[PDB]
RNA sequence: UUGGUGUGUUU
């Protein structure tokens, strides 16, 4: 649910510039040969945020 | 059954495609749709 | 405003949001010793490009 | 608008040193000196905050839509 | 006191720019408009008057029934909405743009009615006026920034135009000739006519044309013996003599004649070539008989005997004929003595004791804006009003009924005429479409900021584009500071169209009565004391085309005037302008005059300050404390004497220098510097005005650009006419308004090379582009003739990625007190010609829900229409377009001005800038993104810096544009030492200043740094120069210019496939194009072209006849030549549907193509 | 504006939608790359095929 | 020349009609037919010609006879020809002149110079262009979607078989 | 899947 000023690309966009930690990362396969149809939590780090 | 947001008191109103359209504390005439209940996907590029 | 994300593993390649990292310096031969490079120059060359 | 997160050509992460610039800025700082305390050495991140101009206060200046 | 410096004149703008804003010319003349012009366009012909009066196959009752209305006082308002509910209620601009609704108000009127008894209705809407947006009469004059957020108005907003039917129409400043002025040009010699005299005529209330009186010389250069001239007047057909029309006039006697027109008895050249015209004139003796001859051509009707004859010669020579000094009598004299300043001057003239007059020296036009144009349709249909209450009238008093007057007021007239001639602006009644100036109001644009500033101020000429001319096309220079000597379109355009600048406004229109006080207020002399042989000398002095007397010295009068404009006597705004040369003096007040302001120098060796500025460093003080020290803003400077107004004919009359350093006279050899002029000719000059800055000669989307003068000037020109297609901020409230176009660009940062007059068009506040990095280096022959590199991980980032906004619209129409429409769902059954995309995407009630994805094909609104009287309902959807794909935001639904249902969609999309989206400097060095590469692969300096963007070395040194160069070098110092180096031109900032700074912060001096390959790290041999540069986007794309076509919509009239992008059309395979098929010589290509991809048709002839009548049952296969019975002698042929058209078009005009296909001899 | 103005050629094909070309090709059309537009027909015959491929290439 | 212009055929006694494709009704709002002007114009001859008819059937005031034969000569006039010299022109329900027969040949944008010796046609295609020297001199880039949006007909011979069921497939 | 006018912009 988006109810902002701001679009929602526009935040999508500027969520996808955002700094994560991988430090663990090569333990964590590439996205387009893991094993699921579409996402689950073996290559996932789910965000759900709701402020 | 829509949720038609009112454009001023921000009332949910769902109108039975009968209603004359404005809004019912202060007679403000437009409305908008609100948000689906599917989910919208992006791909944050 | 309630939003929920994915994070799967991709590389510069594909998009520069999977940049690791941010600017690189590089330099080799400070002092032309090769003449690799060729200053352009009004008067003299020595004086006017900094160490 | 709203500060961005890299800079546009190196990619140094800025975003945060938004508010913070800010209250450097109030304290009666010069914005070259006060990029120098944040540690912004090439100038890709300072065009990166040195320009940028701010209209998402005034987008809520709308006293409110719903 | 000290040095006037730079800042101080911009706290001198920001004094001017804190008062008016920007738009002065809408608004201030709008209000002159809705107070004064509706009062006095009604109180002109305030009454009308019936009579029946007698034999009625009477008793003879003789009756003066007179019927008298008499027109009163206007009822001025709000806006207001009555709703088809009935309740009224305050409309508002939000409310109006969201609803096409039409800002418009009441405009009452009472009536008062009045009978003559002598025997021998009330507050009627009677139209609406439309409201501009943040006049005085519209209700956001007022009413705080805060709750102007909550009323959806943005406060860097400006108004300025006006609103109809929705959507947002402007008014340029159409540009007219001048009236009134007593000009000479000289006539093309395949002719036996080659001086003329010219005026054009209009009344001093009501700016209305109504006379146009000529003069031709007859005469080519030694052809036409006789060197005298005729006269043509306005309602005659033919040319009358001069001599006659003078004793027409009411002067018979040759001495006389001569006593009016001639001032020098010495003049023998002159008055040898006037002889001959008096000598013609004989045989015309006195004044009837004349006034007889004229009578005889100029529709004085036949029959009509001499006393009457006489009277309406008579009336065209008591009106309709110099009817802008006077329309009432007893003025001979100042008639004639105009004229006789008309021979006086085509005399001149024609000896050549002068140039010609020319068409653009600019004081010598003038321009209507809002109040004159509103002023004439007003008219026009306040007139047709006249006649409309005039007719019912006539037919209820027939009957004799006791009329309310309030079903005699069908208020749809002037309402319907202003909406429809605000809504294409083909200015006029619709009924007099043709003729008549088109194109006067325009769709306001809203692409971005800066654009709607320039195009609010824009003014364009009707010249037409009858006549290649290049006179009325040069840059005329009278421009200075009044125009814009960059900002010009390409093109059709070119040379017409004129920005108002910088330092324009527009004068009003004022009461010349006080002036002609202020005249007579000191020993005017006039006009029936004159005698030239008395007085040689005098000053003949004119207010905005009337000479009204003589006097001796102007110069204690110029004094005491021009000191009373410098402390408020006048309207400050009322040119008076001095002359010395011709003994003439003349006042302007007149409306649409171009004035600017200028520093006034103390031109008076009376005091200290000769030579030096008037203004005080104390003023710029009381400007920086807001007030004066026991309100004091822009209007207090006006009218304090620091600044004095010049129009461009004071422009003719007066000595600048253009900076404050030249004022006193200066102190060498640097060679970093600007070396201005000595002016060495004057030992002792009594310079009057000093330029307050130069880079306020510029257009609103001139002085944007950083140094114009450091460039070849046609890339001023067209990066002033690219300014206006960056993408931006519009306005900040893109979310409530839906409009068609709007894009917002996403990370807008102000340039680094700012200006200080972009402080006044906010677009530091609003910027409309970025700051990438300019490297111009030939890199992989990528940028060979004006592509450019651009770095696809900048991309990646965020650089200029494009908000896409669209408004769409639907409403219902009645077909029928009981049949009307319904946006609904249409079904597969009951329902005709679904479109060819799904429906699936579409909701309950007919409107798609917001947040759902679309791609283009596929309904949003549908539309359906039961056929009026299963399978009975029309499909009439309403698509999104071919090309687009988005996700929904705001789906407007509310009713219409009908009563009925109004939806509006704005759908959204945001654009990837890709390979082939044009970009563009700031010194037009433009072009398309030629390639993208990856972010390792770009060239890189020694820190690490890669750059984005990297126009060609060949781009420049023929484009000449070495401004673009001084703004990355200033670019890069003033990123290092970081804030924003002032780049407004005309300073002594040098590079010399740049080149140090940039040293003496550890760097080159010239810009280099010792860059690379990314593809070795083996050093580029040449040190690249390199830095980051303000760049903006224009508002083309590669995605809405790509199509290609099959086959597909063909026109029903010609089967040729039809024409534009929208409807997917194809192209012109044109004229030149068959021309190069023919220099090929191939034609069997051209058979391919103009049969088979094309309207391939199939006809038949009969043998004998030769026809196409033969008619064509297949099935049953049978044929007849009816005019012949030939059954047999039948072929078939190949031609084009066209050229088939042009046989049946033909032969429907009686001519006959007859097809033999075999060679006769 | 001069019989060259219309010449044949090959297909190349590739992604990122613009026309591309050879630069020494410019002089004869007279482009430069500040957006112009050039057409592209298409033959439908084999006839027309050879007629650009021997004379207008 | 006896068999082909006899110079009692300049004049009409006998004036034509097309058939309506050369002025076929136009969709106004898709329910009612805006005719094309020749439809209206040959309605107004038709219109005068029977108000001639009318007065030779009846008494008739001997230039009420005048003047419907000389508007019938110049429903005539006007059908051909809506620019001559002198006469205001024939005017429509809008306040614009009428589309002629004269005004459907001449001009830039008529049938000939508009349609016959240039005009629009098809397997075309437009874009904007951009420099490549990583090419040879007769090559051109080719965006996708042109591509796929234009075509050529190859004929299905002997020796392409393959490729052609590929292209299908 | 309208016509027909008219305006602004691209080379
Ligand atoms: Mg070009
Ligand atoms: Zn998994
Ligand atoms: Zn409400
Ligand atoms: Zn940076
Ligand atoms: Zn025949």
């Amino acid at each position: 649910m988006n109810t902002s000023v701001l679009a929602d690309e526009f935040i999508s966009h500027r969520l996808g510039l955002i700094p994560l930690v991988s430090e663990d990362v090569e333990e964590m396969k590439y996205s387009r040969d893991c094993t699921c149809e579409d996402y689950c939590d073996e290559c996932s780090v789910v965000l759900e945020l709701s402020a | 059954g829509v949720k038609y947001t009112c454009g001023a008191c921000a009332h949910n109103f769902s109108l039975n495609k009968s209603d004359p359209v404005r809004c019912k504390e202060c007679g403000h005439r437009v409305i908008y749709k609100a948000r689906t209940k599917r989910m919208i996907q992006f791909d944050a590029r | 405003l309630n939003i929920r994300c994915i994070a799967k593993k991709g590389i510069a390649k594909e998009h520069a949001k999977w940049s690791p990292c941010s600017a690189i310096a590089f330099e080799y031969d400070p002092h032309n010793k090769l003449k690799h490079t060729d200053f352009w120059f009004e008067v003299d060359a020595k004086k006017e490009w900094p160490d | 608008m709203i500060i961005p997160v890299r800079c546009f050509s190196c990619g140094k992460v800025v975003g945060d040193k938004w508010d913070a610039y800010l209250r450097l800025l109030e304290e009666g700082k010069q914005e070259g000196d006060a990029l120098d305390e944040l540690k912004l050495k090439r100038y890709c991140c300072r065009r990166m905050v040195l320009t940028h101009v701010d209209l998402i206060e005034k987008f809520l200046r709308y006293n409110p839509l719903e | 006191d000290d040095t006037i410096t730079t800042e101080d004149c911009w706290t001198v703008i920001s004094a001017f720019f804190e008062e008016k804003g920007l738009v002065s010319q809408q608004l201030d003349s709008f209000d002159e408009f809705m107070e004064t012009s509706i009062q006095d366009l009604v109180w002109e012909e305030p009454r009308l008057i019936l009579d029946q009066p007698a034999q009625h196959t009477n008793e003879k009752d003789n009756i003066n029934k007179r019927y008298e209305i008499r027109f009163g006082k206007i009822y001025l308002s709000r806006p207001t909405m009555t709703e088809a509910d009935g309740t009224t209620h305050a409309m508002f601009p939000q409310e109006a743009r969201l609803r096409n609704l039409t800002y418009s108000s009441p405009v009452y009127l009472d009536m008062e009615k009045s009978m003559f008894t002598s025997i021998d209705g009330n507050k009627v809407h009677i139209g609406k006026v439309p409201i501009m947006l943040r006049s005085k009469f519209c209700s956001l004059r007022t009413l705080d920034e805060v709750d102007l957020y909550k009323m959806k108005e943005c406060p860097y907003d400006m108004g300025g135009y006006f609103v109809i039917n929705g959507s947002e129409k402007v008014l340029i400043a159409q540009e007219r000739s001048a009236a009134n002025i007593v000009q000479v040009f000289k006539k093309a010699a395949p002719s036996p006519i080659s001086h003329v005299a010219e005026i054009r005529s209009a009344l001093e209330k009501g700016s209305r044309l109504i006379s146009t009186m000529q003069i031709k010389l007859y005469g080519r250069e030694d052809k036409g013996t006789g060197r005298t001239i005729k006269a043509t007047l306005p309602y005659v057909k033919q040319d009358i003599p001069i001599v006659i029309v003078f004793r027409a006039l009411g002067v018979v006697p040759d001495g006389e004649i001569l006593q009016h027109i001639c001032y020098d008895e010495n003049d023998w050249q002159m008055l040898e070539m006037l002889k001959p015209c008096i000598e013609e004139g004989f045989v015309i003796q006195d004044k009837e008989v004349a006034l007889d001859f004229i009578g005889r051509r100029g529709s004085a009707a036949l029959g009509i005997r001499r006393e009457k004859r006489i009277q309406y010669a008579k009336d065209i020579l008591q009106k309709e004929l110099l009817p802008h000094i006077t329309q009432e009598e007893g003025f001979e004299t100042r008639k004639t003595f105009f004229l006789g300043y008309m021979v006086n001057r085509l005399l001149l003239c024609a000896l050549e004791r002068k140039d010609q007059d020319d068409r653009d020296h600019f004081g010598k036009k003038r321009l209507d804006l809002a109040g004159p144009l509103l002023a004439n349709l007003f008219r026009i249909l306040f007139r047709k009003l006249t006649r409309e209450i005039y007719r019912y009238m006539q037919r209820c008093i027939e009957t004799d009924r006791d009329f309310n007057l309030n079903l005699a007021v069908k208020s749809t007239t002037i309402t319907s005429g202003l909406k429809y001639s605000l809504a294409t602006g083909n200015w006029g009644e619709q009924k007099k479409a043709m003729s008549s100036r088109a194109g006067v109001s325009q769709v306001l644009n809203r692409y971005t900021y800066s654009s709607t500033l320039s195009h609010l101020r824009r003014t364009n000429t009707p010249i037409g584009r009858d006549g290649k001319l290049a006179k009325p096309r040069q840059l005329h220079n009278t421009h200075w500071g009044l125009v814009c000597p960059a900002e010009t379109p390409e093109g059709q355009a070119c040379g017409l169209v004129k920005n108002l600048s910088l330092l324009s406004g527009i004068s009003i229109g004022s009461p010349s009565e006080p002036i002609i006080n202020f005249l007579e207020e000191w020993g005017m002399e006039p006009l029936e004391d004159y005698d030239p042989a008395q007085h040689t000398k005098s000053t003949r002095i004119f207010v905005n085309g009337v000479w009204t007397g003589i006097h001796r010295d102007p110069s204690m009068l110029v004094s005491t005037m021009r000191d009373l404009r410098r402390s408020g006597a006048i309207s400050p705004e009322v040119s008076i302008i001095r002359d010395i040369r011709e003994r003439e003096f003349k006042i302007f007040t007149d409306v649409g005059r171009v004035y600017r302001p200028l520093f006034i120098v103390e031109d008076d060796e009376s005091k200290d300050n000769k030579g030096e500025l008037r203004i005080t460093k104390e003023h710029i003080r009381k400007i920086q404390q807001g007030y004066d020290d026991d309100v004091y803003g822009w209007s207090s400077l006006v009218t304090s004497g620091v600044i004095e107004y010049v129009d461009g004919e004071e422009e003719e009359t007066i000595m600048i220098a253009m900076t404050p350093e030249d004022l006193q006279t200066r102190s060498l050899n640097d060679t970093a510097k600007r070396i201005k002029p000595e002016m060495s000719t004057s030992s002792h000059h009594t310079f009057t005005h000093c330029e307050i800055h130069p880079s306020m000669i510029l257009g609103v989307a001139a002085s944007i650009i950083p140094f114009p003068d450091h460039n070849q000037s046609p890339r001023n020109t067209y990066q002033s006419a690219m300014g206006k297609q960056a993408m931006g901020v519009f306005l900040t409230n893109y979310n409530v308004r839906m409009d068609t176009m709007a894009n917002i660009l996403y990370y807008p940062q102000k340039p680094l090379a700012k200006t200080q007059a972009m402080e006044y068009l906010k677009f530091r506040e609003l910027p409309a582009g970025q700051n990438a990095i300019v490297a111009i280096a030939c890199y992989s022959g990528y940028n060979q003739e004006d592509s450019m590199i651009m770095n696809q991980s900048s991309i990646d980032r965020g650089l200029f990625r494009s908000l896409f906004f669209r408004s769409y619209m639907d409403q219902e129409k009645r077909f029928g007190i009981s049949i009307v429409e319904e946006f609904e769902k249409p079904t597969r059954a009951t329902t005709l010609r679904l479109k060819h995309g799904t429906y699936e995407k579409l909701d309950e009630d007919g409107l798609i829900a917001p947040g759902v994805r679309v791609s283009g094909d596929d309904i949003i609104i549908g539309k359906t229409t039961p056929i009026p009287p299963y399978h009975t309902k029309r499909d009439a959807s309403t698509p999104l377009r071919s090309t687009e794909n988005g996700i929904v935001d705001q789906v407007l639904l509310t009713t219409n001005q009908e009563g009925l249902k109004f939806v509006k969609v704005r759908m959204r999309t945001t654009k990837v800038p890709q390979i082939g989206d044009k970009f563009a400097s700031r010194h037009g060095q433009k072009g398309t993104i030629g390639v993208t590469y990856r972010h390792e692969d770009m060239p890189f300096s020694a820190e690490g810096i890669v750059p984005d963007l990297i126009i060609n070395p060949h781009a420049i040194p023929s484009r000449m544009t070495v401004a673009h160069l001084i703004e990355c070098l200033l670019s890069k110092v003033g990123s290092i030492r970081g804030y924003e180096g002032d780049a407004t031109p005309f300073t002594d900032l040098t590079v010399d200043a740049v080149s140090n700074l940039l040293r003496d912060n550890g760097y080159q001096s010239r810009g280099f740094e010792v860059m690379y390959n990314g593809h070795t790290g083996k050093k580029l041999m040449a040190q690249v120069f390199f830095g980051p540069t303000y760049y903006q986007r224009l508002r083309h794309m590669v995605d809405d210019k790509i199509h290609a076509r099959a086959r597909g919509p063909v026109q029903v009239l010609t089967r040729q496939p039809v024409e534009g992008r929208s409807r997917d059309g194809g192209l012109r395979f044109g004229e030149m194009e068959r021309d190069c098929m023919i220099a090929h010589g191939a034609a069997g290509f051209l058979k391919e072209r103009l049969m088979e991809a094309s309207d391939a048709f199939r006809v038949h002839v009969c043998g004998i006849c030769g026809l196409m009548s033969v008619i064509a049952n297949l099935k049953k296969n049978q044929f007849e030549c009816r005019s012949c019975k030939n059954k047999t002698n039948i072929y078939q042929l190949h031609i084009p549907y066209a050229a088939k058209l042009l046989f049946q078009e033909l032969m429907a005009m009686n001519i006959a193509p007859r097809l033999y296909t075999e060679r006769s001899g | 504006l001069h019989k060259m103005s219309m010449m044949a050629h090959r297909v190349k094909v590739m992604p990122y939608s613009t026309f591309r070309l050879n630069l020494s090709v410019t002089s004869p059309y007279n482009a430069d790359f500040d957006g112009d537009e050039m057409n592209l027909h298409v033959p439908q015959s084999e006839e027309t095929r050879a007629e650009l491929s021997q004379l207008c290439a | 020349n006896e068999d082909y212009a006899r110079p009692e055929w300049m004049i009409i006694t006998v004036l034509p009609v097309p058939p309506p494709q050369v002025r076929p009704s136009i969709a106004m709002d898709e329910t009612t037919q805006g005719q094309d002007d020749l439809t209206h114009k040959l309605s107004d001859i038709l219109k005068a010609n029977i108000n001639v008819q009318k007065l030779e059937m009846d008494g008739s005031p001997q230039h009420i006879i005048n003047e419907v034969e000389q508007l019938l000569q110049f429903h005539v006039a006007t059908y051909m020809d809506n620019d001559i010299a002198g006469q205001p022109q024939a005017l429509q329900k809008s306040g614009r002149p009428v589309k002629a027969i004269r005004a459907r040949l001449k001009g830039k944008e008529g049938r000939l110079r508009g349609n016959l010796m240039g005009k629009r046609v098809d397997f075309s295609a437009r874009t904007v262009i951009s420099g490549d020297p990583n090419l040879e001199l007769d090559q051109v880039g080719v965006p996708i979607s042109i591509a796929k949006t234009l075509s050529y007909p190859e004929t299905v011979t002997q020796y392409n078989i393959h490729r052609l069921t590929e292209y299908v497939r």
